[PDB]
RNA sequence: UUUUUUUAAAUAAUUU
RNA sequence: UAAUAGAAUAAGAUAUAAAA
């Protein structure tokens, strides 16, 4: 058609459109014989296989990069300029224009720039990728987390795969990055060792959330839905908060239980989830998996610009 | 407190500024340095803006006459 | 809106000689009228003057006479927006009209001149 | 680039768009320009005027929105210092708030909009087009700035002070706002007129285009354009070609004698025609109202090679164009069926309905495109009016559509428009059809309505 | 290395888990700005922290300047950082200190805001006659450097400076003098009082009053010559010995005023090109500009000047070539060392001159015979090319 | 250097000038645009600045609101224009609109009974030249004289007297300068007496006169830059060949239906030099005006 | 071929 | 405890409507 000679460089609507990367925080993605230089060693991925979890050496981003996604997750959440292209989040906690002690979102990777770049980010695709026995490994959505100061709640104990059961087989893995210094008194991320194996990779049963309550019954929620083994192996190895710089990464299993503190600082906390998923994954009903996003039907293989392939190893 | 101790540490280090003392300005070193680590997690844990950068002030200068980084 | 030199052009001016009658139908009641601010006596009197409609002295008198005491408060109070152009303005139609319709405000005009408590246009 | 100043940075990047909009749209350029402008700050050191407003408008112009660092500090400066911006930045300013849509960006243009209402007297040349222009871009409807404008225009314009790209820019300016002046129009035909040979082919067209579009009504000026047109044929484009056809097409007057070697002309370079082209030929053939099949089947032909060209308005144009005349090409309609398809993400409020009305009036029926304009139809049902809303349910009962997801939003805009749903006599028929598919029990009170 | 005490409360600061006022931000931005032997500037997770620390603390407490520095010194190290703005005072707040403090504010930490000046001077009106003497100067001085065009207001503070000539010293009056001329829109009578005030207590200048005065004048223009033959008089008996500024703030003013007295343009001009050597880039750039215009360039005077600029050649701003390129020109003196020189420092930036310089150097150069062997020409055609769209 | 001029208002264009005299208003329309355009042409003009059309002819005469003595800027008394009061605002509008003065010196205003027009001063070389005609009173000459006349070694300015009769036109009008030594004058009555009285009262001194025809316009922008663009009418070829004679340039323009109004070049146009104010020590960058590297070719 | 203007304007009506 | 300034510059299609 014919684009007007002001609006000749724009942008799509949705940056779900852009195919492949732009250039905001690394510049462009490295040549195809260029991939090696981010391969992480083989220790790291046999401690996640044993712990269900484990952290990157290496912070994955500059502290300049980590002060323009803060500023990104900022105006994420400004209630009163609204962020534009906010219609292309899955959910927002801003839906009710009041928003509260806790800000969560999904699916930014269609409404800010940077957002969209990470989740092309080589250090963390390789890994996840590693992870996933070296298959093509496609974006299943992204997530924000921020709590505010002297007053931000904790979400008790969950398992992520509890809120995937549309999908049908087990192949994921989530890598948690924070965008601020976290520790116990700020949303430390509080995961059991080798709980990943319990119900012979099963889901525990949901835990009751009563809000307006304080974080220790919160978090001591956790013995109402095991059982008597896993009670013993909590004993053994009880559930351990893991410290984080400005920008180291955590690549945590969909099965291992996981929790974050509250927020006890004197400003808020952020931090950001992105879930992988393996090639080889299909549905089991018939619709979209996501608001407004492309249906499946039966078993049908899992594609389309909504979960673009990030990486490939050919 | 820690506010008490980080006074005292600032006197110290306004009589190394100004003269030596009477034992000398190497004693005066060596007492700020017992007074610094005499700190533990109770008041570092519970002390004020002043204080903080009263003592931050205090090591900071006297890291330069320490012969190691401290 | 009239033309010398278009279609009618010969019935210009009987034209503007009948517009310059209700004119003065206008200009003679013009003293039972209060003005609240300058701009509205400066945009009156330069109407008549270009026009060259005939007003009674008894109007102008009066015309004078009210902007006389704004003027004035301006020039005393200097506490409360009087431009220098717009005294000059005034200034200049007294002089055309003749400065006996109102003595007291030629002199007190000239010495807001002399001092400067006028501002100016672009301040 | 660590080196460079914000003034230099500023420099650099209306270098760079300037290079981008006109001189090819390398994909290397915009990166680049991306990625240097998300890592700048106008802080803590003192800026121009004209610095400010340029890095804001190259930042907008690439992309940046309104949540941007950059583009909310250049916001916050024009919005604090406002007698220094003057009636040479006004148009930069005005340009980059153009397409940004928040509450600033509208107090920005309504100030910038009094400045330049306050001083519309004392312009020259270049700044009644530059303002004009600017403030054709974004919609205002100011229209007592308009007025004095054009006052200054046909001022400057009797003296001569205007050259061809001036006029094209100023008929183009006017005729966006839907300002119906006609003495500033015959002013700015004059003004080409006196310039006579200063204005070429690539200036004259979109003279012609603008003039079509803003509608005088005025056949003296058509005529003339037409003959001065007529002498230019052998130079002209394919788009060019395009672009006439659509022009006097909008004029709506029948000059065979410049049709004929349109015509020709378009039949000579038919392996220059994209599907652009392609669609508006035919859109405009549709509006005039000639019906020519020799140049048709070319037409036709040469867009079957190009299918994987089309767009949703290329589509939507060349099928409803296509039906209208009564014209069979059932390998074209597939293709286009199957591409249409393909995008159906891409087509918009009026471009689907017209798309799925002119597909059911012919009888060609394929579930690969009924299916997903069925399934789009429910994000452009709120944007519809109350014909168009008659044609999409008419064409949706044709496809066999029983999905209550579909019909409900589809049911509600139409009960929601009920009067001018029933007043509009050449759709009665369509009327009689629908419910005659769907029934009584379907929606009741549409029913009730519908008796009555 | 950290300690255990200094590790933990690096990391008490690092959590913002401490409250900080406004004063210890300073302290400790000061103790950093001082001494870096605890590398406070290299940990980008303790900055950061102190910044957080920074922005949500109340910063009317320290003074402008302080604020301005944390600004400047969280900046250094690549955070970017903005003290925020202050309010306009309200109610029983009102007072000529803190109507001072507001245009201060706004001053020194570089936030502009014409709508907070305008209602700052609506609510000081009433109490002008309460301020004091240098409380209007202050004024005076802030208004000039926000280039405000409230000129009535302005013009109003300075007949009341006026009132009190007795009180004021040489420097005020000077401040006042050239803080009136920057003012664009000052009714002339006021400005002929003061250059009239100035005129009188013509012993007392020292040379920050003479180099006040003399910017003043070269603002004003021809209109005060007068004036400005008081002043040159006045420094007829000092010339042997002034400062090389004020003898090329003299020239500037000789050239502007333009002056036809010939023999005090050659006295100052024998006496400045024997300190000549002293002068920075901007202000030798100047002095050979107004020694140009003055007609005053004879061999030895051009040689000297070239001798004293080849230095500053090799790293000349962009800014500076055209002129100096001009001044080669137009006149029948040897300059091939210094014509070679700015032609490669010219071929140096060619990526960053802007449309107009480049068309400059180029028109300069058009008639020069061994400009046209060199790349100069090749690299400036392809700049132009490029640049075309910005011409 | 701004010169400043007024678009005619055709609808309000008179009939018949005075003397019962015909006008074209078409042609009136025509030969102001070659008027406009012949200005823009010209080399020595930074900007032509155009003012929008105001209903009465006479704000055709835009010259005679003010007047340029060296850097003083003088507002001329505004005792019998008081219907153009609005139109000098506007203009002042547009003056301060380009960048130039914020407001007039009202030296001449003040002074009571001081009748002047601008047109009777000729920017002559070191001083200017008043005519002592009906037009302007004797206490506009003392009150010009006590402003602006300074006697001295070098800070010299000269005031001079020229007496005139009572049907003689402005001083601008028929008596000028041009060129730097050239003296135009009408070869009319009062042209010859101006000349021999600016002769008289400064003696010794040497430029050549040159006598136009009677009836002649002419336009000479007077300056330092010594240009010699002189605009004169078109119909009159002698004085055309005279000037070429003396090394200068004529531009010929039509100038018949503007002269048939009472109107000349000279009240036509409104020139004023401006500058950049130069906060601190500063040299302003200027524009060349002659050839570069002489010494080399 | 040419045709245009320069107020502080404040009195609608309703249960939306 | 903290205060110095320079530059004048123009790109161009959104699917509508009655009378010298």
């Amino acid at each position: 058609s014919y684009v007007l000679k002001f609006l000749r460089g724009q942008l799509p609507e949705d940056l779900k459109d852009v195919n492949g990367a732009l250039g905001c925080l690394y510049g462009t993605l490295p040549d195809v014989d260029e991939f090696g230089q981010f391969v992480i060693s083989p220790d790291v991925v046999n401690s996640f296989h044993q712990f269900g979890y484990v952290k990157m050496p290496i912070p994955v981003l500059d502290h300049q990069q980590i002060d323009k996604l803060a500023d990104e997750v900022n105006e994420l959440a400004n209630n009163v300029e609204h962020h534009p292209k906010t219609e292309r989040l899955y959910a927002t906690s801003l839906a009710d224009l009041t928003g509260g002690p806790l800000f969560f979102c999904q699916g930014q990777w269609r409404a800010a720039w940077g957002m969209h770049d990470l989740i092309y980010l080589p250090t963390i695709t390789v890994a996840a990728s590693q992870i996933l026995n070296n298959s093509l490994v496609r974006l299943w959505y992204d997530e924000v987390f921020m709590k505010a100061a002297r007053t931000g709640p904790c979400v008790p104990w969950q398992q992520n795969y509890a809120r995937w059961q549309h999908t049908k087989p087990v192949n994921h893995v989530t890598v948690m990055i924070a965008l601020d210094t976290m520790n116990k008194d700020r949303g430390a991320p509080c995961l059991v060792p080798g709980s990943h194996r319990w119900r012979e990779g099963g889901l525990l049963p949901p835990v009751s959330y009563d809000p307006t309550k304080d974080e220790a019954h919160q978090l001591n929620t956790i013995w109402e839905i095991i059982n008597e083994e896993e009670g013993e192996m909590l004993m053994d190895t009880p559930p351990v908060t893991v410290d984080l710089r400005r920008g180291e990464a955590l690549l945590i299993h969909p099965l291992t239980l996981f929790a974050t503190h509250g927020n006890r600082s004197l400003d808020a906390v952020r931090c950001c989830f992105i879930h992988y998923m393996g090639e080889k994954t299909y549905a089991v009903q018939n619709g979209p998996l996501l608001p407004h996003t492309t249906k499946f039907q039966a078993d049908a293989m899992i594609q389309g610009p909504f979960y673009p392939v990030v990486f490939d190893p050919a | 407190t820690a506010l008490d101790v980080a006074m005292r540490v600032n006197k110290l280090k306004r009589l190394h500024q100004t003269g030596g003392g009477p034992s000398g300005k190497k004693q005066v070193e060596l007492d700020a340095w017992r007074d610094l680590n005499n700190l533990t997690e109770a008041q570092i844990n519970s002390a004020e803006g002043k204080a903080v950068s009263l003592l931050l002030n205090s090591w900071a200068y006297f890291a330069k006459y320490w012969e190691k980084g401290a | 809106q009239v033309s010398d030199g278009g279609r009618n052009a010969m019935n210009a001016e009987p034209t503007r000689q009948k517009l310059r009658a209700m004119g003065e139908q206008i200009g003679c009641r013009l003293d039972e009228v209060e003005y609240p601010a300058l701009p509205v006596i400066l945009s009156i009197l330069d109407v008549v003057v270009t026009l060259k409609i005939y007003v009674p002295k008894k109007c102008l008198q009066v015309i004078f006479s009210q902007a006389n005491d704004m003027v004035a408060i301006v020039m005393e109070q200097k506490d409360d927006p009087i431009t220098a152009e717009e005294g000059r303005q005034l200034q200049a139609l007294l002089s055309h009209y003749g400065n006996d319709l109102a003595p007291e405000l030629s002199q007190r005009m000239k010495e807001a001149f002399r001092e400067g408590v006028l501002p100016d246009e672009a301040s | 680039v660590s080196h460079l100043s914000a003034r230099n940075i500023a420099t650099e990047a209306l270098q760079m768009k300037k290079l981008h909009q006109e001189r090819g749209g390398n994909p290397m350029l915009a990166q680049q320009a991306r990625r240097v402008l998300f890592a700048t700050s106008i802080a803590g050191q003192n800026l121009d005027a004209r610095s400010v407003a340029l890095l804001l408008n190259t930042a907008v112009y690439f992309g940046m929105e309104s949540d941007a660092k950059l583009v909310r500090e250049c916001i916050d400066y024009c919005l604090k210092n406002d007698k220094l911006i003057t009636v040479d930045v006004l148009p930069i300013v005005v340009t980059a708030c153009a397409t940004l849509k928040s509450r600033d960006a509208r107090e920005v243009i309504e100030m910038q909009a009094q400045k330049a209402a306050r001083n519309a007297k004392f312009l020259d040349a270049k700044d009644v087009t530059n303002i004009i222009s600017a403030f054709s871009k974004t919609g205002i409807n100011h229209e007592k700035l308009f007025a004095f404008l054009s006052r200054r225009v046909q001022t400057l314009a009797r003296v001569g002070e205007f050259e061809a790209a001036h006029l094209v820019i100023l008929a183009n300016a006017f005729s966006r706002l839907r300002y119906r002046d006609k003495f500033l129009f015959g002013a700015i035909a004059r003004r080409a007129m006196s310039l006579r040979e200063r204005v070429t082919v690539n200036e004259l067209v979109p003279l012609i285009v603008a003039f079509s579009k803003i509608g005088l009504k005025d056949p003296k000026l058509s005529k003339r354009f037409a003959t001065k047109a007529m002498e230019y044929v052998d130079q002209m484009n394919a788009e060019q070609v395009a672009s006439m056809f659509m022009a006097f097409a909008y004029f709506g007057i029948r000059y065979d004698q410049l049709f004929g070697v349109l015509t020709n002309r378009a039949v000579e370079l038919i392996d220059e025609f994209n599907a652009q082209y392609i669609s508006t030929t035919l859109n405009a053939f549709q509006r005039i109202g000639i019906n020519n099949p020799e140049l048709f089947d070319n037409l036709a032909e040469r867009a079957l090679a190009v299918v994987q060209d089309h767009d949703a308005r290329d589509i939507s144009k060349t099928v409803t164009a296509l039906a209208h005349f009564g014209l069979k090409d059932e390998e074209l309609f597939k293709r286009l069926a199957s591409h249409a398809a393909s995008i159906a993400d891409q087509f918009d409020a009026m471009g689907l309905v017209n798309t799925a009305h002119a597909f059911a009036r012919t009888n060609f029926l394929q579930q690969d495109m009924a299916v997903a304009l069925s399934e789009r139809s429910v994000y452009v049902c709120r944007l519809l009016d109350a014909g168009e809303t008659r044609r999409l349910l008419w064409a949706l009962a044709k496809f066999q559509v029983r999905d209550p997801k579909i019909l409900t939003p589809v049911f509600n805009r139409c009960l929601a428009l009920h009067y001018d749903f029933f007043a509009d006599p050449t759709g009665s028929e369509e009327i009689e059809e629908i419910f005659d598919f769907y029934g009584p029990n379907f929606c009741p009170p549409l029913y009730q309505l519908y008796i009555s | 290395a950290r300690p255990s005490a200094l590790h933990l409360i690096f990391e008490r600061c690092k959590l913002n888990l401490v409250e900080f006022t406004a004063q210890d931000v300073y302290q400790i931005c000061t103790t950093a700005y001082n001494m870096d032997t605890l590398g406070m500037l290299q940990d980008p997770d303790f900055m950061r922290g102190l910044h957080d620390a920074f922005r949500r603390s109340d910063q009317t407490v320290i003074s402008p300047f302080q604020a301005n520095l944390i600004a400047d010194t969280f900046r250094k190290v690549g955070i970017n950082s903005m003290p925020k703005e202050v309010s306009v005072p309200e109610e029983d707040a009102i007072s000529p200190e803190s109507l001072i403090l507001v245009l201060r504010n706004m001053n020194i930490t570089k936030q502009r805001d014409e709508r907070k000046i305008n209602e700052v001077l609506k609510l000081m009106f009433p109490i002008l006659d309460e301020f004091s003497p240098t409380q209007l100067s202050l004024t005076v001085t802030e208004l000039a450097r926000l280039k405000s065009t409230n000129a009535d207001f302005v013009g109003k503070l300075a007949k009341r400076i006026m009132e009190y000539n007795d009180d004021l010293s040489a420097l005020d009056i000077s401040s006042a003098a050239v803080s009136l001329a920057y003012c664009p829109g000052i009714s002339h009578n006021i400005l002929y009082r003061m250059m009239q005030i100035v005129e009188e207590r013509m012993g007392e200048f020292q040379p920050e009053d003479y180099i006040n005065v003399l910017h003043a004048l070269n603002t004003l223009g021809p209109k005060f010559v007068n004036t400005f033959r008081k002043i040159v008089e006045c420094g007829l008996q000092h010339v042997e010995n002034m400062d090389a500024v004020t003898l090329t703030n003299y020239m500037v003013c000789f050239s502007t005023m333009d002056y036809k007295q010939r023999e005090h343009i050659d006295i100052y001009a024998d006496a400045l090109v024997e300190v000549a050597t002293d002068l920075s880039e901007k202000d030798l750039v100047m002095a050979f500009i107004a020694l140009q215009r003055l007609r005053l360039l004879s061999d030895t005077m051009f040689g000297t000047m070239a001798s004293c600029v080849i230095r500053y050649a090799a790293k000349m701003d962009p800014r500076n070539i055209a002129p100096i390129m001009d001044i080669c020109s137009t006149v029948p003196h040897a300059s091939d060392h210094l014509m070679k020189v700015l032609m490669d420092r010219a071929v140096e930036c060619t990526r960053i001159l802007t449309a107009n310089q480049l068309g400059d150097i180029l028109d300069i150069l058009g008639l020069y015979p061994p400009a046209r062997e060199h790349p100069l020409v090749q690299l400036f055609g392809k700049q132009a090319r490029l640049r075309l769209d910005l011409m | 250097l701004h010169a400043f001029v007024r678009s005619p208002h055709y609808r309000t264009i008179p009939s018949a000038g005075p003397n019962g005299i015909v006008v074209n208003r078409d042609m009136l329309v025509h030969q102001f645009r070659d008027f406009y355009k012949t200005l823009q042409h010209c080399s020595l003009v930074d900007k032509v600045h155009l003012m929008s059309e105001r209903p009465s002819v006479e704000a055709l005469r835009v010259a005679d609101q003010m007047v340029s003595i060296g850097a003083t800027f003088l507002e001329m008394p505004l005792t019998g224009m008081e219907h153009r009061a609005t139109e000098f605002m506007e203009s002042m509008r547009y003056v301060r609109g380009a960048g130039g003065p914020s407001t007039l010196a009202s030296y001449l205003q003040d002074t009571e009974n001081c009748r002047c027009n601008s047109g009777d001063v000729v920017c002559l070389p070191n001083g200017i030249a008043v005519g002592h005609g009906p037009r302007t009173n004797a206490v506009a000459h003392t009150t010009l004289k006590q402003l602006f006349e300074v006697k001295d070694d070098q800070f010299s300015f000269d005031v001079f007297t020229l007496e005139q009769e009572g049907d003689a036109p402005p001083l601008g009008d028929y008596f000028g300068f041009a060129g730097s030594n050239v003296l135009l004058t009408w070869k009319d009555e009062h042209g010859l007496l101006a000349v021999d009285q600016y002769q008289q009262k400064q003696p010794h001194t040497e430029m050549n006169v040159v006598y136009l025809e009677p009836g002649c316009h002419f336009l000479s922008f007077y300056g330092v830059d010594h240009t010699i663009d002189v605009l004169v009418q078109k119909g009159y070829e002698r004085s055309m060949d005279s000037i070429a004679a003396a090394g200068l340039n004529p531009i010929p323009v039509q100038w018949s239906e503007m002269d048939k109004l009472g109107i000349s070049m000279r009240a036509a146009v409104l020139p004023l030099k401006f500058f950049k104010a130069n906060v601190g020590g500063m040299l302003s960058r200027n524009k060349s005006r002659g050839a570069r590297w002489q010494t080399h070719q």
